[PDB]
C-alpha cells in the first residue's frame, strides 16, 4: 500500500496467471488500474 | 654452327658420359652423385627432351660394353632420376643394358667355374652376351678371325647350343678388344687393339709386308672401311708405307700402295693403347644417331595421334593442328614446315583419311 | 575484502565484497568508483540484519522452498524488506520476496485479500 | 516530499559532483537517495528527468564559450581535459540517479530514456558543430608534426578519439569515423604525396623505399598507440599506394637497374613493397624473366664459338646462371611462384635456341 | 723371326632367336623390298620405307612388318604376357 510504489507491487502482479488479475482487479480501487495493462498481458 | 637448335640436349648428353665413364682416377662418390642432380635440374628444361634420349642410350651401350663408366653404382643412380618424370622410356632400356651386362658377368663365372672341371683353352677370353633389341651397334660385313680365336669361338659357339635349341648368334666385331704382345721389337710391347686391328697388326708373322686387297682379302671384313682401321695403324709407326715423306692422315689410299711392318717400333711407354676410331666415325657416330631422330619424330606420330583420338572420331581440322602437342609432344617441338609431311604418310599404311563430311576431317582406322 | 555498512539506525556490519556486490545499488560504488563507510538512511539494521545474512547465503547464484523459512516473518516486516532490497536493488532477494507478496493473493478472494492486507 | 526544500538538494549536489570536491560517501547515498525518495509514491521519474537534462544542457552550453574560438594545441587540452573530468562525474551521476534509469525509463515503449547515454548524448551539443571540426584540425596539426614532432600530444589526440568513438552513436565506429577518421585519413594521404615524389626528386629510389617501408611501419605504430584501431588496414591500404605504387613506375624502371647490378638488399626490399600493392608485380615478374634470359644468353655466348666444342663449360655455363637466379628467387623475391616461373620460363628461353645449335 | 701374339682378347655379341633374322616370318624369300603388299602392286609412296627392324619377343622381321601385320586384340601371339616397344 501506501509505502509500496506502483513499479514494485506492479511486479508482484506479474507472477500471477492472467485469469488470478481478475481476482486481484477488485480488492480496491488503485488494484484495479495497476491490473489493467502496465506491463502485464 | 651446323644447323641445330637442339645440339644442346646433345651436350647435356655428352657431359654425363664425361661425368660417369671410367675417369682418369675416381670419383668422389657424393661429388658425382650431387653432380647428377645437377644435370637433372638442366635437364627437365630441354626442349626436345628426345634427344637427350637417343644419344643418351648410346652413351651407355658403349660404357658397358667397354666396361668404360667406373663407379657402376653410381650410374646405377642416374637411371632412378631419369625414371621420375619424363615417361618411362627410360626405364625399360636403359639399366637392361647395365643389368644385361650383369648376367654376362655371372656367364663369364658359367665359363670358369665349370672351365676348371675338364675345360682346356689357352685364352683370356670373356665374351659380353649383349641384348641386340638394346644396344645400337650395327653388323655389316662379316669379319673371319684367324690364330686362337676359332679355339674359342667355335669352343663357345659350341657351348651355348647347350641352352638354347633355336638360338641363333652374332658377334659384334665393329666393337670388341685384345691386347698383343711385340717379342720382335727392339723392346716388349701389349699392343692393346680392336679386332679389326688385331687382323692386320697379325698378318706380320707370315710373309713380311702385304698390300691393301692382298691384305684386304686376307680377314675379308669390308674394303672401303678398311683403309679407316689400316690408316690407324699407320699412324701409330707400326705400319709404314714405302716413302718416308706422306701426310698418312689425309693421304687418301690406294690398292696398289704397300703398307709394311716398322722393324724395330720406338715408343713412349709400354702397353700402349690404339683404339681411337679412324676419325670419320667420331663424324658418322653423330649422324647415324643424329638424323636418326627423325625416324621418331614421324614414325612416333603415326600411332601417337590416335592416342588421343581415342576419344575422337568425328572432328574438325581447325582442331587437331596442335592436338597431337599438348598432350604428348612432351618430348619434342615439331617446327612449322616439318609438321605438314609425315601427315602424306600414313594413308598408304591403312590409317587416317579426309573423311568426305568436311573440307576439314579426319578418318580413323584402327 | 572487508566493507563496511553502517545502517540508518546505527549498527554496522564488517561484510565481505561479493556479499555486497549483489546489491547492484553498492556495487557500483565500491569496486572502480569505491567507498568506505557505506551509509544506508533508508535501510536500518534491524532490516540490513536479515538482509546483509539473506545476502551472505545468496552468493552460490518454481517457488523456492528454502527462501519459504527465511521469508516467513509477519507481513509488516515483509513489506519492509521489498523497500529494503529495491533501495539496495538486489533483484534477487527483491524476486523471491516479491513472489511471497503474492502468494498471498494465490487462493483468495477480494474481501479475502482484504482481509490480510486491510 | 519537498522538491523547492529536495531538488536543490540535490542541483546541488549533481553541482557538487560535477566539480569534484570529492563528497564524502555521507552524500553519495544522501543524494542517491533524495531520487529513490522522489521515484517512489508509475511515472515519478518524468520531471527530475526534464530537470537533470536542462543541467546537463545549460552546464555544457554555458562551458562552450570556455571553449569556443580555442586553439589547435589549446583546444585539444580543453576537450580533451573537459572530456575525462565528464564522463566521470556523468558515471557517477548514474549511480546517484540509477534508481530513475531502471524503472521509470523502462517504460519508454520516444526521446527520454536512459542516463549516463544522455549525458553523452547531451555532449554532442558540444561536438556536432562546436569543437569538432576545430578539435580534429587541432589533431592533425599536432599529428602533422609527424614531421619532426613532441611527444604528449597523445593524450591530445588519443583524448579526443575517446569521446569520438564513445560518442559513437548513441542516439536511438560512426562519429569518430564522419568526424575523424575521415579528414585524418585524407589529410594522410596527402601528406605522403607532397612528401613522397619531393624525396624522389633529390633521392634514390633505393633509399626511398626505406623511406617507403618506415612511413608504413610508422603510422601503423601510431594507429596502436593512439588512433582508434578501426583506423588501420585503410590507412595501410592508402599510405601503400600512395608510397609504393604511385611511384610503383620509377619502381618498375629502377628494378631493371639492380638485376643489372646486384644489389639484392635492395631488389628485395623492392619485391617486399610493390608485393603490397594489387598485382603490381606483373612487370617485375616479366621484367625479371626478360633478365636471366638475357643473362643466361650473353652468357653461354662469351663462351662459344670453338667452345661448344667442350659438353660441360656448356651444361656448366647454363647450370650456374640457374643458380644465381633461382638463388635469388627465393631470398629476394621469397620463391613467389610467379618469380620462380619467370625463371623457368627464362631458361626454358635459351637453354635451347643458341650459339652451341643456331 | 717376327710374331705377335693375342695376349689377351676379349667379346660380345648381339642375340637372337635360333634364324629367322632373314625374313618378317611372313615374307620368306629374301631381304630386299618385298613385304607382300609393296611387292604385289609397284609405284607407291611406301616403298621408300622398307628397312629392317626388331622387337622385344624375338622374332625377327622387317619395319613394315608391324603396322599390316599385327592389330588385333592384346599382345604378340604364341609369346603374350606382356610387351614392350622400345627398339628404333
Ligand atoms: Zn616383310
Ligand atoms: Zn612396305
Amino acid at each position: 500500500w501506501d509505502s509500496l510504489p506502483d513499479e514494485l507491487l506492479l511486479g508482484i502482479f506479474s507472477c500471477l496467471c492472467l485469469p488470478e488479475l481478475l481476482k486481484v482487479s477488485g480488492v480496491c480501487k488503485r488494484w484495479y488500474r495497476l491490473a489493467s495493462d502496465e506491463s502485464l498481458w | 654452327m651446323a644447323q641445330s637448335s637442339s645440339k644442346s640436349p646433345e651436350l647435356l648428353a655428352r657431359y654425363c658420359d664425361s661425368l660417369l665413364k671410367k675417369s682418369s682416377k675416381n670419383p668422389e662418390e657424393a661429388e658425382l652423385e650431387d653432380t647428377l642432380n645437377q644435370v637433372m635440374v638442366v635437364f627437365k628444361y630441354i626442349e626436345d627432351k628426345d634427344v637427350f634420349q637417343k644419344f643418351y642410350a648410346k652413351m651407355l651401350a658403349k660404357r658397358l660394353v667397354h666396361q668404360n663408366s667406373a663407379s657402376d653404382d653410381a650410374e646405377a643412380s642416374m637411371i632412378s632420376k631419369l625414371k621420375q618424370a619424363c615417361g618411362f622410356e627410360y626405364t625399360s632400356k636403359l639399366q637392361r643394358m647395365f643389368q644385361d651386362i650383369g648376367v654376362s658377368k655371372d656367364l663369364n663365372e658359367q665359363f670358369k667355374k665349370h672351365l676348371t672341371n675338364s675345360e682346356p683353352l689357352d685364352l683370356d677370353f670373356s665374351i659380353q652376351v649383349l641384348s641386340s633389341g638394346s644396344w645400337p651397334f650395327q653388323q655389316s660385313c662379316t669379319f673371319a678371325l684367324p690364330s686362337e680365336l676359332e679355339r674359342s669361338y667355335q669352343r663357345f659357339t659350341a657351348f651355348y647350343a647347350s641352352r638354347h635349341s633355336g638360338r641363333k648368334l652374332t658377334w659384334l666385331y665393329q666393337l670388341s678388344k685384345g691386347e698383343l704382345v711385340t717379342n720382335c721389337f727392339k723392346n716388349r710391347y701389349t699392343l692393346q687393339a680392336s679386332t679389326f686391328q688385331m687382323a692386320i697388326l697379325l698378318q706380320y708373322n707370315t710373309e713380311d709386308a702385304y698390300t691393301v686387297q692382298q691384305l684386304t682379302d686376307s680377314t675379308q671384313i669390308k674394303m672401303d672401311i678398311l683403309a679407316q682401321v689400316l690408316q690407324i695403324l699407320l699412324k701409330s709407326k707400326l705400319l709404314v708405307l714405302e716413302d718416308e715423306n706422306a701426310n698418312v692422315d689425309e693421304v687418301e689410299l690406294k690398292p696398289d700402295t704397300l703398307i709394311k711392318l716398322y722393324l724395330g717400333y720406338k715408343n713412349k711407354k709400354l702397353r700402349v693403347n690404339i683404339n681411337v676410331p679412324m676419325k670419320t666415325e667420331q663424324k658418322q657416330e653423330q649422324e647415324t644417331t643424329h638424323k636418326n631422330i627423325e625416324e621418331d619424330r614421324k614414325l612416333l606420330i603415326q600411332a601417337a595421334i590416335v592416342r588421343i583420338m581415342k576419344m575422337r572420331k568425328v572432328l574438325k581440322h581447325q582442331q587437331l593442328l596442335g592436338e597431337v602437342l599438348t598432350q604428348l609432344s612432351s618430348r619434342f617441338k615439331p617446327r612449322v614446315p616439318v609438321i605438314k609431311k609425315c601427315i602424306d604418310i600414313l594413308i598408304e599404311k591403312e590409317y587416317l583419311e579426309r573423311v568426305d563430311g568436311e573440307k576439314d576431317t579426319y578418318s580413323y582406322l584402327a | 575484502p572487508s566493507i563496511k555498512l553502517q545502517s540508518s539506525d546505527g549498527e554496522i556490519f564488517e561484510v565481505d565484497v561479493e556479499i555486497a556486490k549483489q546489491s547492484v545499488t553498492i556495487k557500483t560504488m565500491l569496486e572502480d568508483l569505491g567507498m568506505d563507510p557505506v551509509p544506508l538512511p533508508n535501510v536500518n539494521a534491524a532490516i540490513l540484519k536479515k538482509v546483509i545474512q539473506w545476502c551472505t547465503h545468496h552468493k552460490d547464484d518454481d517457488i523456492p522452498v528454502w527462501d519459504q523459512e527465511f521469508l516467513k516473518v509477519d507481513q509488516g516486516t515483509l513489506f519492509e524488506l521489498i523497500l529494503a532490497a529495491n533501495y539496495l536493488d538486489i533483484k534477487g532477494l527483491l524476486d523471491v520476496t516479491c513472489k511471497t507478496v503474492a502468494n498471498m493473493i494465490k487462493g483468495k478472494t477480494p474481501e479475502e485479500i482484504r482481509k490480510t492486507f486491510n | 516530499i519537498g522538491l523547492d526544500q529536495i531538488w536543490d538538494d540535490l542541483r546541488a549536489g549533481i553541482q557538487q559532483v560535477y566539480t569534484r570536491q570529492s563528497m564524502a560517501k555521507s552524500r553519495y547515498m544522501e543524494l542517491y537517495t533524495h531520487v529513490y525518495n522522489y521515484c517512489t509514491s508509475q511515472f515519478v521519474g518524468l520531471e527530475l528527468y526534464k530537470r537533470l537534462k536542462e543541467f546537463l544542457k545549460n552546464y555544457l552550453t554555458n562551458l562552450l564559450k570556455d571553449g569556443e574560438d580555442l586553439m589547435d594545441e589549446s583546444v585539444l587540452k580543453f576537450y580533451t581535459q573537459q572530456w575525462e573530468d565528464y564522463r566521470f562525474s556523468s558515471k557517477v551521476l548514474n549511480g546517484i540517479c540509477a534508481y530513475l534509469n531502471r524503472h521509470w525509463v523502462r517504460r519508454e515503449c520516444k526521446g527520454i530514456y536512459e542516463i549516463y547515454s544522455l549525458a553523452l548524448v547531451t555532449w554532442r551539443d558540444c561536438l556536432f558543430r562546436p569543437l569538432n571540426k576545430q578539435v580534429t584540425n587541432a589533431v592533425l596539426k599536432l599529428i602533422e608534426k609527424e614531421r619532426n614532432g613532441e611527444t604528449i600530444n597523445t593524450r591530445l589526440i588519443s583524448g579526443v578519439v575517446q569521446s569520438y568513438v564513445e560518442l559513437g552513436l548513441n542516439e536511438d565506429l560512426t562519429v569518430y569515423k564522419e568526424s575523424f577518421e575521415s579528414q585524418f585519413l585524407a589529410d594522410t594521404e596527402r601528406f605522403y604525396t607532397r612528401e613522397s615524389t619531393e624525396f624522389l626528386q633529390q633521392n634514390p629510389v633505393t633509399e626511398y623505399m626505406k623511406k617507403a617501408e618506415a612511413r608504413l611501419l610508422e603510422e601503423q605504430r601510431r594507429v596502436q598507440v593512439y588512433l582508434h584501431e578501426s583506423t588501420q588496414d585503410e590507412l595501410a591500404r592508402k599510405c601503400e599506394q600512395v608510397l609504393i605504387e604511385k611511384h610503383l613506375e620509377i619502381f618498375h624502371t629502377e628494378f631493371q637497374n639492380l638485376l643489372d647490378a646486384d644489389k639484392n638488399e635492395d631488389l628485395g626490399r623492392m619485391y617486399n613493397l610493390v608485393s603490397r600493392i594489387q598485382d603490381g608485380l606483373g612487370e617485375l615478374k616479366k621484367l625479371l624473366e626478360t633478365h636471366i634470359h638475357n643473362q643466361g644468353l650473353a652468357a653461354i655466348e662469351k663462351c662459344g664459338e670453338a667452345a661448344l666444342n667442350d659438353p660441360k663449360m656448356y651444361v656448366q655455363t647454363v647450370l650456374d646462371v640457374h643458380k644465381k637466379y633461382n638463388a635469388l628467387v627465393m631470398s629476394a623475391f621469397n620463391n613467389d611462384a610467379g618469380f620462380v616461373a619467370a625463371l623457368d620460363k627464362a631458361c626454358g628461353r635459351f637453354i635451347n635456341n643458341n650459339a652451341v645449335t643456331k | 723371326k717376327k710374331r705377335f701374339e693375342v695376349k689377351k682378347w676379349n667379346a660380345v655379341a648381339l642375340w637372337a632367336w635360333d634364324i629367322v633374322v632373314d625374313n618378317c616370318a611372313i615374307c620368306r624369300n629374301h631381304i630386299m623390298d618385298l613385304c607382300i603388299e609393296c611387292q604385289a602392286n609397284q609405284a607407291s609412296a611406301t616403298s621408300e620405307e622398307c628397312t629392317v627392324a626388331w622387337g622385344v619377343c624375338n622374332h625377327a622381321f622387317h619395319f613394315h612388318c608391324i603396322s599390316r601385320w599385327l592389330k588385333t586384340r592384346q599382345v604378340c601371339p604364341l609369346d603374350n604376357r606382356e610387351w614392350e616397344f622400345q627398339k628404333y
